[PDB]
């Protein structure tokens, strides 16, 4: 019998804390000026849809609530492209130049390179692919810091 | 611990590189992929 | 069917997951439709699916059997193929 | 027996043409060299008529016999 | 020739399996309409299969097993969206990766159906994407009194579970905004 009412007050205690962030997000993306809060990036020089600008826009309020997120847009719908002006917008707004790593599928990685290089050639992007002595090669002074802003490796 | 307006320096650099080998790669591709659909003979 | 049980789970899942279908977003787009068709068993397919289910129950496990009874409605002729006859 | 059967150009080649005359067949996917082993069913007398009407040598001679 | 050696008619490969026999009837319907179909199965052996009767019946085809190497997949894969005498292109489900554009075709058949809904999603998807200006059709074949029919059932249950989990939530910024 009081394994069922533990177990109860338990789920509910974790349900609590999940409605109090839900309401937090929810208070976040209500905040007026269609009424999208985060522009596009200057160094975005690109055309994003709509759906994509609010995707971009939850990204950056989950950045700012510190939360993490699944992004579960079916095949094609283009995350790369939103992933890349969501890092386009925080290190021109935000300031977050720093080192970032995208994991990627070995045959997704160069295309996710091209993307990178279409959409913000600003972005210093080393790509991991290669044998053992040039990925060596490649890191060989790469604790210094503004060496490499996006990472590709599988 | 660099400012904005090195980051910014620094940009227009990495720009002007990443579009040089973004016009060499793509350059590259429609080549290949023209070369690829290419099918010629001996007269 | 308890619906408020889901609909826990959906408010759990609600502050991290962002879902975007293809219908409901891109409009634009061709429909697509699903049709289920159902196929009776050759006289070659029936004795070998019979003649393994009568072997399941005696040292071949449920998964060997599985793929045995997979690989029999796929094809006969993955156990082996129709004989070339020749003069001796 | 020494018997050569030609089955038809390979499938790979289909579409090099829109009309080639050609009958075509998919790549074989078992072994080039095969060994299986067969019962036959024969009588006496199948051997008897083997052996004093032959037509195994794929000769001149059997043909003309 | 004859008189020497005696080799199974082509035509017994389909009549020693129902599925063969249906997919030939569908296959000559859809070519009459004027469609190109992408089948698709789970086992290589079954791809051969696939061959031997597409070849017997005279249906262009290409084939992808996985095997062939990535260039050789993208030209492929242009072949396929170029040229229009291929009417079919047997695949493995499992392969591919999501690099292949065969929005050229209109119709997917699965030969058998994966365990997992998600597979034969993203298989659908393989020609289902945005680019593509034509209905599309799926069709199943499933043997009667047997376990496919267990794996049908096992795929639709995957799927309506799927449906009550993430189809069931709104989980859009629309639920926000209202
Ligand atoms: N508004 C747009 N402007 C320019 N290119 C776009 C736009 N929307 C989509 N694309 C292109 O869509 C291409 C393919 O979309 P993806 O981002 O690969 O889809 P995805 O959501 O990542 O899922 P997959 O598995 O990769 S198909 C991208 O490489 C973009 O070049």
């Amino acid at each position: 019998e009081k394994r069922k009412k533990a177990l109860d007050l338990h789920l509910d205690f974790i349900v609590g804390q999940t409605e109090k962030y839900s309401d937090l997000l929810s208070q976040s993306l209500n905040q007026p000026l269609t009424q999208v809060k985060t522009p596009i990036p200057l160094l975005l020089r690109g055309q994003l849809r709509e759906y994509q600008h609010i995707g971009l826009d939850w990204l950056v309020t989950m950045y700012e609530k510190k939360l993490n997120g699944i992004l579960a847009d079916e095949m094609g719908l283009g995350k790369t492209i939103q992933t890349i002006s969501l890092l386009a917008h925080l290190a021109c707004e935000k300031g977050n130049w720093g080192p970032h790593l995208i994991i990627v599928p070995t045959s997704v990685m160069l295309n996710w390179e091209m993307e990178l290089k279409r959409w913000c050639p600003s972005f210093k992007i080393l790509t991991y692919y290669g044998a053992q002595k040039e990925r060596k090669l490649k890191r060989q002074g790469w604790t210094k810091p503004n060496a490499f802003h996006v990472c590709i490796t599988s | 611990p660099l400012t904005q307006e090195e980051l910014l320096r620094e940009a227009k650099i990495t720009e002007e590189l990443n579009l040089r080998s973004l016009e060499t790669y793509e350059r590259l591709e429609a080549d290949k992929k023209k070369q690829v659909h290419k099918k010629r003979k001996c007269p | 069917y308890n619906e408020g049980l889901v609909k826990r789970l959906h408010k759990v899942l609600r502050p991290f997951l962002l879902r975007r279908v293809k219908v409901d977003v891109e409009k634009q787009m061709p429909k697509k439709y699903e049709h289920v068709i159902r196929c009776r068993l050759s006289k070659r397919q029936r004795c070998l699916y019979d003649d393994f289910m009568a072997q399941t129950t005696t040292f071949m496990s449920v998964i060997n059997i599985l793929m045995q009874l997979r690989k029999v409605c796929n094809h006969p002729n993955l156990f082996d193929p129709r004989p070339v006859t020749s003069p001796f | 027996s020494g018997a050569v059967k030609r089955q038809g150009r390979c499938d790979t080649y289909a579409t090099e043409f829109d009309l080639e005359a050609e009958e075509y067949v998919p790549l074989p996917k078992g072994d080039v060299h095969k060994k299986k082993e067969i019962i036959q069913d024969v009588t006496l007398h199948d051997l008897d008529v083997a052996n004093a009407r032959p037509q195994g040598g794929q000769d001149i001679l059997s043909m003309m016999g | 020739c004859n008189m020497r050696t005696q080799f199974p008619d082509l035509r017994l490969i389909q009549y020693d399996c129902g599925k063969l026999q249906t997919l030939a009837v569908l296959l000559r319907q859809l070519k009459a309409e004027g469609h190109r179909v992408l089948i698709f199965t789970q086992m290589t052996r079954m791809l051969d299969v696939l061959e031997q009767f597409l070849t017997y019946h005279g249906h262009l085809y290409l084939r992808l097993d996985g095997s062939t190497r990535v260039e050789q997949r993208q030209a492929l894969m242009e072949r396929f969206n170029a040229d229009k005498r291929i009417f079919c292109f047997i695949l493995s489900t499992r392969s591919g990766g999501v690099g292949v554009n065969l929005t050229g075709a209109d119709t997917v058949v699965f030969y058998d159906s994966d365990w997992n809904p998600t597979m034969d999603a993203q298989a659908q998807d393989r020609c289902h994407r945005i680019g593509q200006t034509r209905d599309v059709h799926i069709y199943r074949l499933i043997s009667e009194r047997t376990v496919e029919e267990n794996i049908l059932k096992k795929a639709n249950q995957k799927r309506m579970l799927g449906d009550m989990a993430i189809e069931g939530g709104n989980f859009t910024t629309a639920y926000f905004k209202q």
